[PDB]
Formats: structure tokens, sequence, C-alpha cells
């Protein structure tokens, strides 16, 4: 009987800022309340719960939860995110007598985009390894703002942004691939380019 | 001043079986309503006039209520019969007393939930109703465990709330 | 009302 | 710590399957779960105490053994294409606190004539990235793979690197329009240049594919399409 609603399946937002992840749920006199994380390639863990009393919940990772009785709701909150905190955010519900089986949202997909300091825009050609004239095109150092389309061609092919982390030395960088099988650096990407950028 | 009891009680049988559950509550130390597993047909049923006038689907659905705190005592028990290391042919007792004391204007003014395991005290909420008093080292282990996934707030939620005005409807009939 | 234990010990 | 074996199993339609889920918790309940993009998280049995079995939200199609407190098993009789998901196991001795297992991707397939292991290839740094940023991003591409079930690493002197990786989130179809399209999937990794630059350097893009069992019955005249890891590789050069 008991319905839980996330409003949002997919959230991007930028790293140090402000996060709000929303969960609203069917009535219940009795409401237990749960947020779980699910970081890439892993199980889900528990985040936050409620049960009962200060109906706001604080998480030590910086997180913390409230429940509105009046609104029904138990709303993620974050002050200022972390990159790490990239993953997909569940909330999750019980009622008596049905304590111990969960009901579960949709989820939201949550990205953190890194604020690159220094973009230096870049499409450079990649050789292969073996065969010297297979080659692949290479967007890289863009900013978090940007946006990358799939391809007009249908036979040229365009992976969406993807941001690498070098821990060893503090450096972030977003990076798209291309490739196909007429081919170039300049005519490939054809959407939305920063002009200042190397060929 | 005022105050509401439920004692719920399992016995396990011994060998093949399913444990003898018994649950009652009492309204100013009078019983008015009563479980049994026993029973030909177990639900609940009251044991004073006032109760009878409330609506089948109360009875239903706290029997059902019932119906699950059976299982949670099955199995509870097999728990505490591991944490002691007893032989799995003993016969046992395992209770939970639980109620809440309700001053003259209708506030809470006490909370309980307390176990017993084989006519011993096993764990009680203390006072503050955050806290858990053990009486032994298996205790110890289940008041980790409690305090880890913090029953005492899930315990309160019935104290606060559905115990005091569940209190002040059943004196509605009075 | 009764409640429910839930718990496990 | 849930644990659940096993973490990736392909098999076709009318194929039987076996998960097995393992607690060190002595917890009561356990769960099956499944969970699909667009659906999320939907209980398919689950089980209070030893001996005891609860139908879920979905369990049509399956069915579970709660044999012992620490052992939990889902099995799929008849194999069906629906079933294909991820699957997750999970326990609880408090209402609504659970502890997850890491999961087990399982592929359904209705044919097997349309299973490609993946070509993988390594693309090295361009010039002009070095001598700009002073760094060389490496690509590594698998191609033309079905279906969607593979896992992608980078290997550095014999050691597996996770600083400095990126790879897709989602692989990419290469015809979006058939349905039983093959995939194609992309990572980097990036290093400093002077670490590109020295020969004793080397680089492996490594692919375990997950595809058709040895056991399983195979009709077509061409290499057999089996788990195994296909690798690209790139050394240092100074220039």
């Amino acid at each position: 009987a008991q319905s839980v609603t996330q409003p949002d399946a997919r959230v991007t937002v930028s790293e140090g800022a402000s996060l709000q992840l929303r969960c609203k749920y069917s009535y219940s006199a009795t409401p237990y309340l749960f947020w779980y994380v699910q970081y890439p390639r892993q199980g889900l863990q528990m985040l936050l719960k409620y049960y009962s009393g200060d109906p706001v919940v604080q998480g030590v990772n910086g997180f913390e939860a409230e429940f509105s009785k009046s609104d029904s709701s138990f709303h993620l909150r974050k002050a200022s995110v972390h990159w790490s905190d990239s993953a997909v955010y569940f909330c999750a519900v019980s009622a008596k007598g049905t304590g111990s089986k969960l009901s579960f949202g949709k989820g939201a997909k949550l990205t953190v985009s890194p604020n690159i300091q220094n973009p230096d825009p870049a499409v450079y050609q990649l050789r292969d390894s073996k065969s010297s004239d297979k080659s692949v095109c290479l967007f890289t150092d863009f900013d978090s703002q940007t946006n990358v389309s799939q391809s007009k061609d249908s036979d040229v092919y365009i992976t969406d942004k993807c941001v690498l982390d070098m821990r060893s030395m503090d450096f972030k960088s977003n990076s798209a691939v291309a490739w196909s099988n007429d081919f170039a650096c300049a005519n490939a990407f054809n959407n939305s380019i920063i002009p200042e950028d190397t060929f | 001043p005022h105050s509401m009891r439920y004692y719920e009680t399992a016995t396990s049988r011994r060998g093949l079986g399913e444990p003898r559950y018994t649950s009652v509550g009492y309204v100013d130390d009078k019983e008015f309503v009563r479980f049994d597993s026993d029973a030909e047909n177990p639900r609940y049923e009251p044991q004073v006039p006032w109760m009878e006038q409330e609506g089948p689907e109360y009875w239903e659905r706290i029997t059902q209520i019932a119906k699950g705190q059976e299982q949670w005592f099955r199995v509870n028990l097999r728990t505490l019969l591991g944490y002691y290391n007893q032989s799995a042919g003993g016969t046992h007792t395992l209770q939970w007393m639980y109620g809440c004391d309700v001053g003259s204007d209708g506030r809470l003014l006490r909370g309980y939930e307390q176990f017993a395991y084989d006519g011993c005290d096993y764990i009680a909420l203390n006072e503050d109703l955050r806290t858990w008093t053990a009486a032994d080292m298996a205790a110890q282990i289940t008041r980790r465990k409690w305090e880890q996934a913090g029953a005492a707030e899930y315990y309160r939620a019935y104290l606060e709330g559905e115990c005091v005005e569940w209190l002040h409807r059943y004196l509605k009939n009075g | 009302v009764p409640y429910m234990a839930e718990f496990g010990m | 710590a849930v644990t659940q074996s096993p973490r990736n199993k392909v098999t076709v339609t009318g194929g039987n399957v076996t998960l097995s889920c393992r607690q060190t918790n002595s917890h009561n309940y356990m769960y099956w779960y499944r969970q699909d993009t667009g659906h999320g998280l939907r209980l398919i049995h689950y089980s209070y105490g030893a001996g005891n079995l609860q139908i879920g939200d979905v369990p049509d199609g399956y069915k579970a053994t709660r044999t012992t407190q620490e052992d939990f098993f889902l099995l799929l009789e008849l194999a069906s294409p629906s079933q294909t998901s991820l699957y997750f196991c999970a326990s609880s001795d408090a209402p609504g606190q659970l502890y997850f297992g890491e999961g087990s991707k399982l592929t359904v397939l209705e044919d097997l004539k349309n299973v490609f292991p993946p070509e993988v290839a390594v693309f090295e740094p361009s010039e002009a990235e070095i001598s700009h940023t002073q760094k060389a991003t490496l690509v590594c591409l698998a191609t033309g793979f079905y279906p969607d079930h593979v896992e992608l690493s980078w290997w550095v002197n014999g050691k597996e690197v996770h600083s400095g990786v990126c790879t897709d989130p989602q692989p990419l179809k290469e015809q979006p329009a058939l349905n039983d399209s093959r995939y194609a999937l992309s990572s980097r990794l990036r290093v400093s240049a002077t670490f590109w630059q020295n020969p004793r350097n080397h680089f492996r893009c490594q692919v375990q594919f997950y595809g058709l069992s040895e056991n399983d019955e195979w009709t077509q005249d061409r290499a057999k399409p089996v788990t195994q890891i296909v690798s690209a590789e790139a050394w240092g050069r100074a220039d």
C-alpha cells in the first residue's frame, strides 16, 4: 500500500555547492524513514535513519535528513557536497506491521561536477598502439559547464563526458572520446565547443 | 493519573512444535484484552464490557499484530537459547512487558520497555528512555546491538505516540 | 493497541 | 559483511541459475532484491530466521530457500530474459536497517548466435597533449561486444591502477536501431608525460568479458564467444 516518491531521477551539482534530494511518501501514522546511498559498483549502505524524536537526523558526513509530518516528507540536505558524494541515493520507508519490509524510492543518481581551476580545452588525435592508421579523437580539459552531445552522423561515435582524478597530484579533468571507421578532429564534436582549444 | 500495560509471554515447546504465545492488556491494572495461541481460533478478545464497542477491524488489526509478535518470540527464543549456550531440548520462557504512565492532564509521565528470560530479568529500558540496563553478558550483547540500531528511538515512537493516545481513548469508554 | 518488538535480540 | 555468488552469470532462456548469499552477521532477516533502471529496487523473496520463506512483491519465476541462519538461496529454474537484472542480497536484525551484498549481475539470452567477445585496442598519447599539458592520455576502447557484461581495468607495470582512470559509466550501442545491437566502451588513463616517456613502463587495458560457459552447447562455424579476458597494451616511448 505504501508508496515512496523521488521527483528527480538525475541530479547534477557543482562541487562545494548545496544539495537537496527529495523524498515524499504516502501517509503513515507510524513512519520509519531511511536514506541509503549506493556508490558505483557496490550495494546499498544505510546513510540515515529516523524512528522518532527530533525530526532532524544529522549525519556525520555532512548529510542530514529532515522528517516533516505536515509535508509528509523526509528530505536529504548537504550544505557543501564533496566530489566523492557522487552516488545513487535511495530513500526508503516502512510502517508499523511491516517495519522490516521496506518500500524504496526509484532513487536519484547524483553527479558531482568538479570545479576545474584552469580550463585548457583541447581536441587531440591519438594513434593505435599497433595499427598506426586507425586513430581516435579525444576532447579533454574542458570545464564542467560545457555539454557533449551524441552523433548527428549516427555512424560516428561519441562518449559522454567523464571526470578523472589524478589524486597523486590533486588534478581533475573532463574527457570525451570520438571515433569512426571522412574523419578528423574538428569535424567531430558539432555541438557547443569553446573556441579557445588547441588543434 | 493513569497507566497502560501489555504483558506478552512465549513458552517454547519441547522438540517439534511452535511456542505458546499469550498477550494481555491492562488499563489502570484492569485486564481489558487477551490473546492466546492455544485457542481454537486465536484472536484478540475483550475481557471487559466497554471494549466490546470497538469495531471488528480494530480486533482484526491488533490480531495481526499478535500474529507477527508470535514469529518474533519464536525466533528470539532461538537467539537467547544460543547466547546462553543451552541444549535445544529445553523448555524456555521469554516475556516482554511494556507500557506508559500518563499524568493527570494527559502528558506522558513514565515509559516502560522490559524483557525477561526464563523468569529472570534480561534487559530493561531506563527512565531516560534512551539507555538500557542489562542483567548479564548476553544481555550485554543485546544491549550493544540495540545501542547501535537505536531501538530506544523506535520504542519511544510508541511510548510517546500510540500509547498515550490509545490510553486516552480507552479511558473515553469508562 | 499493542506494539511490535521487531528488533532481534 | 554480506557475500553473494556468482558476481557475474550468463545463461540462456530455460537455463538454471542459483544465487547464493551468505552473511557473517547473525541477522534473522534475509532478502533478495533486484535492481532495474526505471523500477529501482524490487523485493523478490525474504526470510525471517532459518527455514522461513516469505513471498516478496515479484516472486513469479523465482524460488528461494533459507537452509541455515547464514545462507539464503535464490533459484531461477526456468530462466527468462525478463530475469536479466542486478540481484542484491540483504540482511537485517532491525526494522528497515539493511546490509547489502556487492551485487550479482545476471544476463539471460534468448539466442546465443549474437554473442561476441570484445575487440580491445589501446590508443597512445598525442605529442601535442604531452607538449601542452605535460601529461599523457592513453585511451582504451573495447568494441563490438554482446551482451553488455564487461569489466575494464588498467594495469601499469603489473599493478592495477585506480588513479587517473575514467571508464564510461554505461556503454553505447553500435547501431541503436537494432534490439540486439553490439556494444562499445571507452576508458582513459592519464599519467605524467615523464612517466609515459619511459620505455620501461608498460600499460595494459584489460577487458573481462562474460559470455558462454564451456559446457554450454555451441553450433556455429566460428570462434566460440566464451568468458575470457581480452587485453591490449602500449609501451612507453621517449622518441
